[PDB]
């Protein structure tokens, strides 16, 4: 929600998703900001076509985005013969979509 | 004029490879294998690659750790007074804005403009950059993005942005107790992460020692450095006339 | 560390002839003296160790 | 109902230009406050802005703004009711029974 | 960066701490220029500048290899001052006995440095024996387990020459970037294996 | 301002007026005795030394904070000042 | 009771000049003494009403003017002549009682405020309007309050005043 001029009203601009129906992201390891989005990407794929209400109008866009992603483990591939959860630091629900 | 055909009595010489590692910069003296490196880093290499698609590496990037107060200091001082417009910052301004691409506040009618930042004005220019250790650990993989394809990106709080800046880093960090380890290896006094070291080329570590002769000769060195004039040293080629040479040398592709 | 503090300033130490001619102003009787300025550490001794209670 | 935005016990200098030439300092929520009781909620689940005003009209009936217009001080007959919650469940009888909710002692 | 350090001194000291009584005994009842000397200065720095001869250079050698019996910032910075001192002294020209002072002052410097930044006595034994606990354990545990309640009784107690937790928590972030270990929270870890 | 004094420098008669609220407008130049009434006027202006002026200042008051009641805020009034 | 500390101010409504230096030797002067405690006995009219009958001595609090504006400042002013330097305290109480509460209050801003009365003539107004520099000849009286419930006599001082280099020296 981009604030308004002098004269104006709180309108809505959008960002990434909503331009990129068909497109590409990026999520391999921002191992800080990894919290603040991850609650933000999830949600679009699982209540696929999400919009929101933040200090504005209650709408919902359309936006049927695909995702790729890159992930990086913490050092080498195989940094242990114990599985995946041990060896990537997400955990299993956003791993699970 | 005859300084264009100066390049051509230049050009056919034999010796040049050592006469221009050995008129690089009188502030440092011995060790020809740094003094090799810096001189490729000085010029650039080919950037044309496959058609469709990726854009292989530009340049070569090399870093070099070593103690503090040495030497270290020495070709850092030199080469932003010598490249084309090549900058310096000490990257300890990690949070605000400068190394860390960081979109700035809404001011006099816009927000989500563009930010300066003493890396996407590295065009024709060799930025320079230290102390890999004291910064924080977000930007540690934010150039690690800035180095294998030559561009960044950013979706900041505003629409994406890609700028391509085209970049040749060059570095000089710190060990991590000042004194360099000898029967261990270099994993260990890194002190930086794995895969950026792969991501780069051999640093040329510079050891030292306290030996009875090399220090007296390195005073004898010095104390003509800083003599009001003692001039007596003759590189054989000049900053400027060295400066149109490599300006030749750019314009091939081999 | 236990309880005090100060480790006897000159700083400290020009303070009290300072509040001693404060004190020598107001009880003027010009009698700047040895009992004049034995009133100034009756106050520094007993506005000191007000925590040793 | 204890939302406490800066208001609770101010004007904020709202005029509004009152018909081109009168600024108004408007009375907030001390006018009804006046030999009458309140009553607010949720004490930690604020910020702090909130916790230095009932710092002031506690210790003094009054408060006193002068914000881009006048320095008044006008008088409040009030008394607070209160109501918050302890933080950590039932840890009141294991701990002290002191700084169970731990907001400042300035109001305790 | 900075040339050269002093520290002030402080003790009980008896007869000094009289004397700087008897200073401030006085100065309460009843040539040191206030421009002649600005003037002196602000002409003396600008007009005149001063050479360098072999007369100096010689000495200058003598005392750093018996120095070092930092590298070359002392040796840069050291000669300014000798070089302003000359400045100062004599407004014409170098000096070859400038540099006794230039000594007497940089040699209290070193004097304020007797007594793990620019040290390495505690890391040449801290790295050590730090080597030798992962060793032993990883040789009688079939698995890389090693919990939190373990090392603090471990070692903690093997030896009375490390803090107790000021630098323990730093002892590990180092294993994390040398291949041995990993952090899971102030609980369990997971350490290296063949 | 109380009293006021427009020369024309032709004629020198000072044109009197009275002093009414906080905006007023000057006269024209052909209105006098002397000066006007021929194919020549002296074309008028101001005077300083000759225009005597008065004192002001504004202030403004509140309420006693004692005898307010228990309702709404006091408010201002404004006030002005006249003579000495 | 407390007849100790009603005797330690008497001597500082009096002050007088230190010493006529003549030349540049500025001296300090006014020495300052402050309080710690807490009292049920409501401390704030202790000392404040000692403020309300001293000369000239101004009172003041932690909200308000705080330490950015307890010197000059420039500010909006009606339709008449704007950019004025309003004040807050010690620019218009020189030579005089500064007499504070609430030390806990906008340290940010009162605690470069503190230093620099301490610090003799630099009461100033270091802005991007003008780098003109005013007097300071003012004593001070601070009452800083503890930490939570009481102040642990048993504990270590230091708990609860945040500020050991403006208080040992």
């Amino acid at each position: 929600v981009r604030k308004d001029p002098i004269t104006k009203e709180w309108t809505l601009e959008g960002g990434a998703l909503v331009l990129a129906d068909k497109g590409v992201c990026l999520i391999d390891e921002f191992d800080k900001m990894n919290d603040q989005d991850r609650t933000s990407i999830h949600e679009a794929m699982e209540q696929q076509s999400i919009s929101i209400s933040k200090a504005g109008i209650v709408t919902t866009l359309q936006a049927r985005c695909s995702i790729i992603a890159a992930a990086n483990p913490n050092g080498g591939r195989y940094n242990s013969t114990l599985p995946l959860a041990q060896n990537v630091s997400l955990t299993e629900p956003i791993l699970s979509r | 004029s005859d300084e264009i055909n100066e390049l051509k009595e230049m050009v056919k010489d034999e010796h040049i490879y050592d006469k221009l590692v050995r008129s690089i910069a009188p502030a440092v003296f011995g060790h020809e294998a740094v003094k090799k490196g810096i001189l490729l880093q000085m010029l650039g290499g080919v950037h044309k690659s496959t058609v469709e698609g990726i854009k292989l590496r530009g340049d070569i990037n090399i870093c070099v750790v070593g103690d503090p107060s040495t030497s270290k200091s020495q070709f850092l001082k030199y080469v932003v007074g010598f490249a084309p417009r090549s900058v310096y910052t000490s990257g300890k301004a990690s949070s605000a804005a400068g190394l860390t691409a960081a979109v700035v506040r809404d001011e006099e009618g816009g927000d989500y403009t563009i930010e300066a930042g003493a890396l996407m004005l590295a065009d024709n220019g060799i930025c320079c950059i230290d102390e890999f250790d004291k910064m924080d650990i977000s930007d540690q993989v934010a150039i690690h993005e800035a180095m294998e394809q030559q561009t960044i990106s950013i979706a900041k709080a505003g629409i994406h942005a890609t700028l391509n800046a085209r970049t040749s880093i060059l570095a000089a960090a710190n060990p991590v107790g000042g004194r360099y380890n000898r029967k261990l290896s270099l994993r260990g006094n890194l002190n930086m992460t794995a895969p950026i070291m792969s991501r780069f080329d051999l640093f040329f570590v510079i050891l030292d020692d306290c030996n009875e002769k090399i220090d007296t000769e390195l005073a004898s060195h010095i104390v003509d450095l800083h003599m009001k004039r003692d001039e007596a040293i003759e590189p054989p080629f000049s900053a400027e006339q060295l400066r149109r040479y490599i300006k030749y040398a750019r314009t091939f592709k081999p | 560390s236990k309880f005090s503090f100060g480790q006897a300033t000159p700083r400290t130490l020009l303070g009290i002839i300072r509040l001693s001619q404060a004190l020598a102003k107001l009880r003027l009787a010009d009698m700047v003296d040895i009992d004049d300025v034995e009133e100034a550490l009756r106050l520094v001794r007993v506005s000191k160790e007000s925590l040793y209670q | 109902t204890g939302r406490g935005s800066s208001g609770v016990g101010l004007t904020a200098a709202v005029t509004t230009d009152r018909e081109t030439g009168e600024r108004r300092l408007e009375a907030g929520a001390m006018v009804l406050a006046d030999r009458g009781v309140v009553c607010i909620d949720e004490f930690d689940k604020m910020t702090d802005v909130d916790r230095v005003a009932i710092h002031e009209v506690m210790e003094q009936q009054t408060v006193t703004i002068a914000k881009a217009g006048i320095h008044t001080t006008l008088n409040a007959r009030c008394s607070v009711i209160a109501a918050a919650n302890p933080v950590f469940g039932q840890y009141d009888v294991n701990r002290d029974p002191h700084q169970n909710i731990a907001l400042p002692d300035s109001l305790l | 960066r900075f040339d050269l350090v002093y520290l002030v001194l402080d003790k009980v000291d008896e007869k000094n701490d009289r004397e700087l009584a008897k200073h401030l005994t006085n100065l309460y009842l009843e040539v040191l220029p206030v421009e002649f000397l600005t003037m002196y200065i602000s002409y003396a720095k600008e007009h005149i500048h001063p050479i360098i001869t072999e007369a100096a250079k010689t000495e200058l050698v003598r005392a750093y290899v018996g120095m070092r019996k930092a590298t070359t910032r002392q040796l840069e910075s050291m000669i300014r001052l000798a070089e302003a001192h000359a400045k100062m002294k004599l407004k014409n020209v170098v000096e070859l006995e400038d540099v006794q002072e230039a000594v007497r002052l940089i040699r209290s410097a070193i004097k304020d440095y007797a007594t793990q930044t620019g040290k390495s006595v505690i890391q040449r034994k801290l790295q050590e024996d730090l080597s030798r606990e992962i060793m032993n354990v990883l040789k009688d545990q079939a698995s890389d387990s090693m919990s939190f309640n373990e090392l603090i009784k471990q070692i903690n107690e093997h030896s009375q020459d490390r803090v107790e937790s000021s630098d323990i928590q730093e002892a590990l972030s180092r294993l994390q970037q040398e291949d041995k270990v990993i952090v899971l929270g102030e609980g369990v870890r997971r350490s290296v294996r063949l | 301002v109380e009293v006021i004094a427009y020369t024309c420098d032709q004629c020198g008669y000072e044109v009197f007026q009275e002093v009414n609220s906080r905006t007023f407008t000057p006269l024209s130049e052909c209105t006098s005795e002397e000066c006007s009434q021929n194919q020549t006027k002296g074309q008028l202006f101001m005077s300083t030394r000759a225009s005597k002026f008065s004192a002001f200042q504004e202030c403004k008051i509140q309420e006693l904070s004692q005898q307010v009641p228990v309702g709404h805020i006091p408010r201002s009034l404004n006030i002005h000042v006249n003579g000495t | 009771g407390n007849l100790d500390v009603k005797k330690a101010l008497l001597l500082l409504l009096v002050g007088g000049v230190d010493k006529r230096v003549g030349d540049g030797m500025k001296i300090r002067g006014d020495i300052n003494v402050c309080l710690m405690g807490d009292p049920g006995v409501a401390k704030s009219q202790l000392l404040k009403a000692i403020c309300k009958i001293s000369p000239r001595g101004v009172y003041t609090t932690g909200k308000g003017s705080s330490g950015v504006g307890l010197t000059a400042a420039v500010m909006k002013d009606p339709v008449t002549d704007e950019m004025i330097l309003e004040g807050g305290a010690l620019v218009l109480a020189d030579n005089g009682i500064c007499c504070i509460d609430e030390f806990d209050k906008m340290d940010e801003s009162d605690r470069t405020a503190i230093h620099e009365v301490m610090e003799q003539q630099t009461i100033s107004i270091s802005k991007a309007g003008i780098n003109t520099t005013l007097n300071a000849r003012t004593s001070i009286l601070a009452a800083a309050n503890p930490l939570y419930g009481r102040y642990n006599p048993r504990l270590s001082p230091l708990d609860n005043i945040n500020l050991p280099a403006a208080l040992l020296s």
